[PDB]
């Protein structure tokens, strides 16, 4: 019958193809994962102060320098798990590790807050000397993803880098303009009385503020978003217990 | 309710797939001489989106997800051979029903589908539901949407293109040039719903 | 009533007196060929021929049997051809009165007559040339019938002449000619008029339909759009109130009667009024001493669709009923496009000449703008009282699109119904011509 | 390699599925049953077919060989069919090649109809009349330097039925001829040789079909003459092939074997008693010679006729003896010939030029009235469209100018 | 000089064919009737910015640094010489002149590049030069910011008048707006020289909002004029006293130029109500249902009306005959698609402040559809035989 | 022979005469290693489906020929999406959804059709990396001209110094924007069909 012919070709076919196919897919898995947590770690290694090139020195001084954790936003408290392969952006996804926040609360329009996150500390030796928390908020096009390098004494910021903003080339994507990231070292995320105070002023700052940075020119919808997700992520909800237990000591 | 109008809206309007996200440009740009058959073709690809979207959704959550048969077991790597061959599958056998059963509903639109058994909209529609995760009805809205949304850009474009019958454009450009330039116009056009979060 | 509220009464000067007086000696007519559309003539007579009333001098080669004869006796003296020896006129020089006879008829028998002898009578005699088809406004076959024939007995034309005024003279040939529409009319009959009464015929087949409004309410084409509207499968006659005249005096007397009655005027006639002159005549015989010193124009019809009477062509024309004379403009102005116009007409309400109500312009054969492409600011819709989309349809005579312009509206449309529309148009074109391409396109194609 | 097997397994599944269910949807969804071609409602003859196939293919599988020259790709534009329920749609080169008027009564290509439902058909009843022929070649005989004539033989004592202005179609079998192996008198031998032809070799590989216009009226029983010409390469490209029917014909000699296929033909002359215009030219020379001598022996007419040849030299004058003695015993016929350059050798004292500036300054310029004769034209295409412009210029309608263009 | 004997001189020509009589007007004629009908708003929104800026430049600087300001500016110090004064008491003459030197080098420069283009295309394609290019230029150096580049001007009247009008055929032969087609190649190219705070007030280092985006950030109590610290009333921006694009400020004058050019039956009354109605409509649906957070879902129809550049659009380009719709309904559609997309890009958008030109580019594209559905609707009637 | 392989760049070019394969010229030309890597990529899977098409065109079914075609065609694409997914992750992930579209380009589906099942299998190869390089040229000219213009740099390599990194040169914002791609390649066309006037459309 016609029936033989046909089927035989589209079963000879489908198991050649299917054979090239699931031999080339699985056989690469490993490979790409490491591509994809690389680019991360270089990510970090590069806000941490860390100076790396290639993969192979981006895997070696991640591991000597670098140390995932996580951290329970509700207590400020470090929690045991893999903090290395976590994923906070599925974690927020999920309804059983994410709470809805109300419009009072979401200051920063995430409109999800995950209950565990990952923060990085910065050990040379034994000690640790930068914590490495990232923060993300929404801006006028995209939500805007950052890392920000806090260090021991709790207040003082050591660097600042969006790896995630997706706005306009020119106006409001100058959030990596590595001047504007400048600007950041040495200011101070808290005053005196443990109240959130980064200020992001429009239309320059006084010089030698410690509060004050630069807003961005021709974009205040954009400069907005960097504000807010610092007042959410600097609050009670965010980064907040953890930071004021780092404050206390024994980070 | 709520959460679905915003969805049929924003595949209409905010994310459109002909203007905004290039899906079927080659058919978009060659159907596009007159209202008529630009219209049937708008239908046959609103009734081919709507049907294939949500199958592959069911096909993909059942079979194709991370872990969905066999705990550890991942063939997302199948993705494409699964959803090309549902489509192609599909639009075969509605052009055959609809040529034996409904030679009037054939005579009308069917004679398109030979058209778009393989068309970038219809594959993309998929890809771009597999990536926001959409469920069922989430997948039956926005097919349906953005079905509605190339279907609205192509019969604009036709409509201007027979407009056009009194212009006087340069022998180059006559042709696909033209064209060209008049869809970038559109898009230029199409780019006022670039802030709105819907 | 039938009430059009969009339209142009054109303001000129020297509208003409209402009152009919003899006209000047006419020593030459003749038949131009370019008038009847789609003709290809087959000549029958011979430059130095003495020929007689009614006798056929060519036939039609598409129409088969349609015979265009004399208007009157004399001796053919001129056959003028154009490019590509194209038949211009067949120019007859009046001598004797000689005529050829038919049967004639008692007025009680006009409408119980058979259309086959109505038929065979109107082709023998070459009235039959006085209907026009609707569409393509051509010569009616001889083979065909019309349910639909339209009687035109008003007219909006400017410097127009009177209906009544002629009638009121041959109320008898008028009724006799209706009874035999009556009989060949299989359909019906409409005597679309004015307000004022005319003679009636008894017939129940024959109706009257009163219209009231601005040119072109006094149209055949509006007639037929309002009361008949016709395609290509329903189509309809139009034949005017002096060929109805002529139709009445054929069948009653047995004799063909070619006697005009036309409208002679313009702003550089000295004295405008009403001639009695003969089908065919000659105009510049007929102006000959009856106008102003200089360089004029002279027109056989109006100055919406009429037909530059200059040369081979300086003869009245089959299907028209006046002739208007207007003074040739070639002047440059310094800066008169940008001037306010006191003495300016114009449909739009840029020149002041529409605030002084009343005034008529002595207005002459220039185009006040050079050839520009098609802006459209609502010229064309305030002109237009027809159930059509006019820009659209205009831009689709212009592209070449006839499929288009048939879908449209182009098969109710003559030449004459777009002379407002060429009028009224910022970019000067002229959309009689675009029209006749694409019916010639649309008879051609089938 | 505990996902490659699920891989493996899921990959052939899954297309097996899709393939099965196209299979099953295309059993029960699709007809398979017979089909009726009614060639025509009043006879019982009606064609039984597959829905996979083309119309004009199976009318031919059935024996009905439609009116066809080219055979392929609707160059032709002759396999008109009228069909009164059939195929439901017109194609785009049939929008090229009717118009709006041949659809309403039912016109359509025979070429391009997709058969998958009943149709109705009317043919018209000269395609039922087209039989196949076998004929032996009686004389192969030159008459120009490049126009050679054919003269076949009918057998069983019949004579093909056609009107004066038709054709038949040649077919001929896969071969290989040499240019050398051509039979050419001396005289007609200078150009030839001086441009070295015999060089040129032609090799076909299937059968080939081409059309050619016969030469006689219809009363002159048994024999069937036709004037082909050589069709050599063209002299923009001498590198290309020549022609393959020309030189086949070329390359038949007394005794040989050859096939014609019907009669065909659409230029035929009106019936009116109007003057008669022949203007000819090439190997038009055949058709001309049909139209007038059947106009002056078959009809016996006393139209006022006439012919005007145009050809390059007086070595390319043929047919004179026939045409004077047409001329000499009817009042009716004057034929005149126009040499484009005559020879030294001519001694020509007559018209010289082009055959177009030759009619219009001699005959239609003092003539009464052009426009109401009727034309008949054939030629090569510069004198075709020469005339036709000169026609035109005069004031002549379309429907007197009658033209037959070879291979149009 | 031949184009002064086409420009200054009527053609002399005469009829050859059906109608032996024509009408007065011509394109020339609509063309400068529609030039002329800009000259208040040009003129106000000339004096208006020179206003302002002398304003905000004597808000910030004071004795020796207005000195040293401008004489850095050649806009300040070319006033200076021609006569003028910077100082706060200045005239409407030395405002004229401040708001001249940054209008007049725009449209020279705008007429300049756009006459080369025409001229280019005009002659290659064996035309004459024609009016109509004489709208495009003066509107296009009208609805753009008083600091603009000059080589952006250029850019963008090249890409409105080449890409937009030209490669289609030329004049009457295009579907899209080349003035508003020029200028959305601006906004989304080099979008900081058109947006923002910096770019509307000609003073060197003021940054201060305009009114539409001071409404959406804190509503009708934000208002207020930062250089001379007064509330913005009604009557300052229907008669023009805000900052923003060089002659869209003034709706008094802007009506006072279109009552004319309606009368004269150029524009398109159908298309200005059908513009109302659909602003009206949406800012009162707006206004209805309410909204906290957003601020703008609380302006009324009248604050719409007279702030950003509603009404220089409804009057002086949506009412461009060749890309509106050709039907007497598809224009009342037409204008209602034009007001209801303005009013909702100005509210649900949070990233442009308004959107006349994104609603009329939108209205562009739309208009042959509402043309399509008319007569496709006049058809049926035929085929009934009513028609 | 070579112009089996020079043909479809200038005189029967794929994008600029038979629209096939404008969705991905359109987007992947933002930038210059996305279009040269799709570049390669669809002369490395049209190539081979060719070949393969070529070798099985006696045996492939009528009712299931587009589905033996489909699998080849999405057996190759996945391969090249695994490769690109390990050793070029940074193109991928901008080139995410065209690296799956490539099954649904035209190009590849077209020439499998009309060339492939009516060839020999040498010179499918042939034909598919000509239409490979005719699809090349139309995607890096206007990627050559959106990132010069757009962003001044030229494979990531800074040319023109940006204003903001204290140069001279303001880019151009729409160069990174839907319209800009349209008015590309209908200028190319323009200029293509200038220098060959056999390809003009006649009117109407
Ligand atoms: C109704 C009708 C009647 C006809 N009557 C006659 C008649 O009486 N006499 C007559 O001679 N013809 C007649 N013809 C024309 C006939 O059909 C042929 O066209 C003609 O005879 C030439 O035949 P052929 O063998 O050369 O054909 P072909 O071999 O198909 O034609 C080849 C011709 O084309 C040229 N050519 C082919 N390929 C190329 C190439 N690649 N580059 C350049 N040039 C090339 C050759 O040089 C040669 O001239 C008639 C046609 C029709 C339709
Ligand atoms: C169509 C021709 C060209 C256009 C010509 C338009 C001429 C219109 C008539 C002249 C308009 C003169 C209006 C003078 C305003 C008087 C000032 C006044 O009394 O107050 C305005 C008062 C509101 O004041 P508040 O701001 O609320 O003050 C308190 C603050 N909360 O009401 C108004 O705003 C009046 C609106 C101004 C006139 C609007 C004119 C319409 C514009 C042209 C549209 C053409 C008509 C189409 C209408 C379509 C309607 C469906
Ligand atoms: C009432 C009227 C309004 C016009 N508005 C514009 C406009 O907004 N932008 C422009 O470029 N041309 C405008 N023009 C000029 C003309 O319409 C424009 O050149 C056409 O678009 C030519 O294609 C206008 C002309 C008139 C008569
Ligand atoms: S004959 Fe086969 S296609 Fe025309
Ligand atoms: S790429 Fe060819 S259709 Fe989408
Ligand atoms: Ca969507």
């Amino acid at each position: 019958d016609s029936i033989k012919k046909t089927l035989f070709v589209v079963i000879a076919l489908s198991l050649v193809c299917s054979i090239i196919v699931s031999a080339a897919a699985v056989g690469l898995r490993d490979k790409q994962k490491e591509n994809a947590a690389l680019d991360k770690q270089s990510k970090i290694l590069q806000v941490a102060g860390i100076e790396a090139k290639g993969s192979k020195q981006i895997v070696e001084l991640f591991n000597k320098s670098i140390e995932p954790r996580l951290v329970d936003f509700n207590t400020g408290d470090f929690v045991e798990g893999d903090a290395a392969n976590y994923d906070q952006r599925k974690a927020a996804k999920e309804a059983s590790e994410s709470i809805k926040l109300t419009a009072e609360q979401d200051k920063a329009k995430i409109q999800r807050r995950a209950n565990v996150g990952v923060v990085y500390l910065v050990k040379d030796g034994d000690k640790t000397s930068k914590v490495i928390l990232p923060v993300h908020g929404n801006g006028l096009w995209s939500m805007m993803y950052a890392f920000v390098a806090v260090e021991t004494d709790g207040n003082t910021v050591s660097g600042l880098t969006y790896y995630e903003q997706g706005e306009t080339p020119g106006l409001g994507g100058e959030v990596e303009n590595p001047a504007w990231r400048a600007q950041w070292v040495g200011k101070k995320l808290f005053d005196e009385n443990h109240k959130p105070a980064i200020k992001i002023v429009k239309g320059g700052a006084p010089q030698g503020s410690e509060h004050g940075v630069d807003g961005l020119s021709g974009a205040t919808l954009t400069s907005n978003g960097v504000q807010n997700t610092f007042d959410f992520w600097l609050g009670d909800m965010g980064f907040g217990p953890f930071l004021t237990k780092v404050r206390d000591g024994g980070l | 309710m709520e959460h679905y109008i915003s969805l049929l809206v924003k595949s209409i309007f905010i994310e459109n797939m002909a203007l905004s996200f290039f899906l079927g440009m080659c058919t978009f740009l060659a159907v596009s001489k007159k209202v008529k058959t630009s219209f049937g073709l708008g239908i046959a690809v609103i009734v081919v989106l709507t049907i294939s979207v949500p199958v592959n959704n069911l096909v993909y959550n059942l079979v194709l997800k991370p872990d969905a048969l066999v705990e550890g077991v991942d063939l997302s790597f199948l993705n494409f051979i699964t959803f090309i061959g549902v489509i192609a599958a599909l639009v075969q056998i509605l052009e055959m029903i609809l040529d034996r059963f409904f030679p009037p509903l054939y005579n009308a639109l069917g004679i398109f589908l030979p058209l778009i058994t393989v068309n970038c909209a219809i594959f993309g529609g998929v890809s771009f539901m597999v990536q926001r995760d959409y469920s069922f009805a989430e997948s039956v809205v926005y097919g349906f949407g953005s079905g509605v949304g190339w279907m609205l850009a192509i019969v604009a474009l036709a409509g201007i293109r027979e407009k056009m019958k009194y212009s006087d454009v340069p022998p180059g450009l006559r042709g696909l040039g033209i064209t060209f330039i008049t869809a970038g116009l559109m898009a230029l056009g199409f780019m006022s719903f670039s802030g709105v979060q819907l | 009533m039938i009430t059009i509220k969009k339209g142009l009464d054109l303001p000129i000067a020297g509208t003409p007196s209402q009152v009919i007086s003899d006209g000047k000696a006419i020593k030459k007519v003749a038949l131009l060929g370019e008038e009847y559309v789609g003709m290809r003539p087959t000549m029958h007579v011979r430059v130095g021929d003495e020929v007689k009333k009614a006798q056929i001098l060519f036939e039609d080669k598409k129409n088969p049997g349609v015979k265009f004869t004399s208007p009157v006796s004399g001796k053919v003296v001129e056959i003028n051809r154009g490019a590509k020896r194209v038949l211009q006129s067949v120019v007859i020089e009046v001598a004797g009165d000689d005529q050829v006879t038919f049967d004639k008829f008692e007025a009680n028998q006009l409408a119980s007559l058979n259309r086959d002898a109505i038929k065979t009578q109107l082709v023998e005699s070459g009235l039959w040339t006085a209907f026009r088809t609707r569409p393509f406004s051509k010569v009616p076959a001889i083979d065909s019938t019309s349910e639909a024939i339209f009687v035109t007995a008003m007219d909006t034309n400017p410097l127009a002449a009177e209906p009544t005024v002629v009638i009121n003279e041959q109320s008898e040939a008028f009724v006799a000619g209706l009874d035999v529409l009556s009989a060949l009319t299989t359909g019906k009959v409409y005597v679309c008029k004015k307000g004022t009464s005319l003679p009636r015929s008894q017939q129940p087949n024959v109706e009257e339909h009163v219209f009231d409004g601005p040119h072109p309410a006094g149209l055949a084409g509006t007639h037929m759009h309002f009361l008949y509207p016709v395609s290509a499968d329903h189509v309809a006659w139009s034949i005017n109130y002096q060929d109805v005249i002529a139709v009445g005096q054929l069948f009653l007397t047995g004799e063909l009667y070619t006697q005009r009655v036309v409208s002679l005027a313009g702003p550089v006639v000295n004295k405008p009024r009403l001639v009695r002159t003969v089908m065919g005549a000659s105009l510049e015989q007929l102006v000959d001493s009856e106008i102003m010193p200089g360089e004029v124009r002279i027109i056989s019809g109006s100055v919406l669709s009429g037909t530059k009477a200059t040369g081979p062509h300086a003869y009245l024309g089959r299907y028209h009923l006046q002739v208007s004379v207007l003074r040739e403009g070639r002047d440059k102005e310094l800066f008169g496009w940008a001037m306010p116009g006191k003495n300016k007409f114009s449909v739009t309400r840029s020149f002041l000449g529409h605030l002084f109500k009343g005034q008529v312009y002595n207005m002459t054969t220039t185009t006040n703008g050079s050839d520009r492409s098609m802006v459209p600011i609502g010229n064309y819709e305030k002109v237009m009282p027809l159930d059509m989309e006019p820009t659209l349809l205009l831009r689709d005579l212009c592209a070449g699109d006839s499929d288009s312009a048939v879908r449209l509206g182009a098969l109710e449309l003559d030449e004459e119904d777009l002379a407002l529309c060429t009028f009224v148009c910022p970019g000067k074109y002229e959309y009689g011509q675009l029209l006749r391409e694409c019916l010639d396109k649309i008879e051609k194609e089938g | 390699m505990s996902t490659i097997i699920f891989g493996v397994v899921m990959f052939t599944l899954i297309i097996l599925a899709l393939v099965l269910v196209i299979l099953f949807a295309k059993s029960k969804l699709v007809p398979t049953g017979d089909i009726t071609i009614s060639i025509n409602g009043d006879p019982e003859k009606a064609i039984v077919t597959q829905p996979g196939g083309k119309l004009l293919t199976a009318l031919a599988g059935a024996g009905v060989f439609v009116s066809s020259a080219c055979g392929g790709g609707g160059s032709c534009g002759q396999c008109r069919v009228k069909i009164k329920s059939g195929g439901g749609d017109i194609l785009p080169t049939e929008l090229d090649h009717i118009s709006k008027g041949e659809a309403r009564e039912g016109e359509r290509l025979a070429c391009q109809v997709a058969v998958k439902a009943d149709m109705d058909l009317e043919l018209p009843e000269e395609i039922f009349g087209v039989k196949k022929w076998e004929c032996t070649v009686i004389s192969n005989d030159n008459k120009a330097t490049f126009i050679k004539e054919l003269k076949l033989a009918i057998p069983d004592g019949e004579s093909v039925p056609f009107r004066a202005g038709g054709y038949i179609q040649i077919e001929a079998p896969a071969h290989h001829v040499k240019y050398a192996d051509f039979d050419v008198p001396e005289k007609y031998r200078g150009d030839w040789d001086k441009f070295n032809l015999f060089r040129y070799e032609s090799k076909v590989d299937e059968p080939i079909i081409r059309a050619y216009s016969m030469a006689n009226y219809p009363e002159e029983f048994g024999i069937i003459m036709l004037n082909v010409r050589i069709a050599t390469p063209p002299p923009n490209n001498p590198n290309v092939p020549p022609g393959q029917m020309s030189s086949y014909i070329w390359s038949l000699k007394a005794g040989d074997k050859c096939t014609i296929s019907g009669p065909f033909g659409e230029f035929f002359a009106k019936d009116t008693d109007a003057e008669m215009v022949f203007i000819g030219g090439g190997a038009g020379m055949a058709p001309m010679r049909s139209h007038i001598f059947d106009q002056l022996k078959r009809l016996k007419s006393k139209r006022k006729m006439s012919y005007w040849y145009g050809a390059r030299s007086k070595r390319e004058m043929f047919y004179v003896e026939d045409f004077d003695g047409l001329a000499a015993e009817n009042d009716n016929f004057v034929w005149h010939c126009a040499l484009s350059d005559p020879q030294p050798e001519d001694n020509w004292t007559g018209y010289t030029g082009f055959i177009h500036n030759v009619l219009y300054e001699n005959y239609l310029k003092d003539h009464e009235a052009p426009e109401d004769c009727e034309y008949y034209m054939c030629g090569p295409p510069m004198m075709n469209a020469a005339v036709i412009n000169m026609l035109k210029n005069l004031g002549v309608e379309e429907e007197n100018i009658l033209l037959d263009d070879f291979g149009g | 000089y031949e184009a002064a004997a086409t420009l200054f001189y009527t053609p002399g020509l005469v009829t050859k064919r059906s109608s032996h009589v024509r009408d007065s007007v011509d394109l020339k004629r609509i063309m400068i009737m529609v030039w002329l009908a800009v000259f208040p708003a040009m003129f106000w929104g000339m004096y208006n910015a020179g206003g302002q800026a002398i304003a905000a430049l004597n808000h910030l600087y004071s004795g020796d640094q207005l000195a040293a300001i401008v004489a850095g500016n050649w806009h300040y110090w070319l006033t200076e010489m021609l006569g003028g004064t910077m100082s706060s008491d200045a005239g409407w003459g030395s405002k004229m002149l401040l708001g001249a030197t940054y209008f007049l080098p725009i449209y020279a420069t705008v007429f300049i590049v756009g006459g080369f283009w025409e001229v280019l295309f005009c002659m290659v394609r064996k035309h004459e030069v024609n009016e109509g290019f004489f709208v495009t230029s003066i509107l296009f150096a009208l609805i753009v910011p008083p600091t603009l580049p000059l080589w952006q001007a250029a850019l963008g009247i090249t890409f409105g008048v080449v890409v937009a009008k030209e490669v289609f055929g030329g004049t009457g032969r295009n579907f899209l707006n080349p003035a508003l087609a020029g200028r959305a190649f601006l906004f989304f190219a080099y979008p900081a020289q058109i947006s923002g705070d910096l770019v509307w007030t000609a003073a060197d280092g003021y940054s201060g909002a305009t009114a539409l985006s001071q409404w959406a950030q804190g509503g009708a109590g934000a208002l207020i004029n930062n250089a001379t610290g007064q509330t913005i009333t009604w009557m300052d921006a229907f008669i023009g006293n805000i900052p923003g694009s060089i002659g869209e400020v003034s709706t008094l004058a802007l009506m006072i130029g279109a009552a004319f050019i309606v009368y004269m039956g150029i524009a398109s009354w159908r298309i200005i109500g059908g513009v109302m109605i659909g602003m009206i409509l949406l800012s009162t649906l707006f206004n209805v249902i309410g909204s906290d957070t957003n601020a703008m879902f609380n302006m009324p129809w009248h604050w719409h009306l007279v702030l950003g550049g509603f009404a220089f659009g409804m009057f002086f380009m949506a009412t461009d005959p060749v890309s509106a719709s050709f039907t007497n309904s598809g224009k009342w559609a037409y204008g209602i698609l034009i007001g209801v997309m303005c009013v909702l890009i100005r509210v649900v958008n949070p990233a442009y402040p308004e959107g006349m030109m994104l609603a009329i580019l939108f209205a562009n594209l739309f208009a042959p559809l509402f043309d399509h559905v008319v007569v496709e609707r006049n058809i049926k009637r035929r085929l009934a035989r009513y028609g | 022979l070579k112009k089996s392989v020079l043909a479809p760049v200038l005189d029967n070019n794929p994008i600029a005469l038979q629209v096939l394969g404008v969705c991905s010229a359109l987007a992947v030309t933002t930038k210059l290693e996305t279009a040269f890597v799709m570049t390669l990529a669809v002369m490395f899977v049209t190539a081979l489906s060719n070949f393969f098409v070529s070798l099985i065109r006696n045996h492939i079914p009528n009712s299931v020929r587009i589905i033996v075609q489909m699998a080849i065609i999405a057996s190759l694409v996945i391969v090249v999406d695994q490769i690109l997914k390990a050793y070029l992750y940074d193109i991928s992930k901008q080139l995410s959804v065209f690296v799956g579209l490539i099954i649904t380009n035209c190009i590849v589906m077209g020439r499998a059709e009309a060339f492939a099942m009516k060839s020999e299998p040498i010179p499918s190869f042939i034909d598919g990396i000509g239409n490979g390089l005719g699809y090349g040229f139309v995607l890096m000219t206007v990627g050559f001209f959106r990132e010069l213009l757009g962003s001044g740099k030229l494979f990531g390599l800074e040319v023109l110094p940006l204003i903001s990194n204290g140069g001279w040169y303001q880019p151009n914002g729409l160069m990174l924007l839907a319209p800009s791609a349209f008015f590309l390649i209908g200028f190319m066309i323009w200029a293509i069909r200038t220098f060959k006037p056999e390809q003009v459309e006649a009117k109407e």
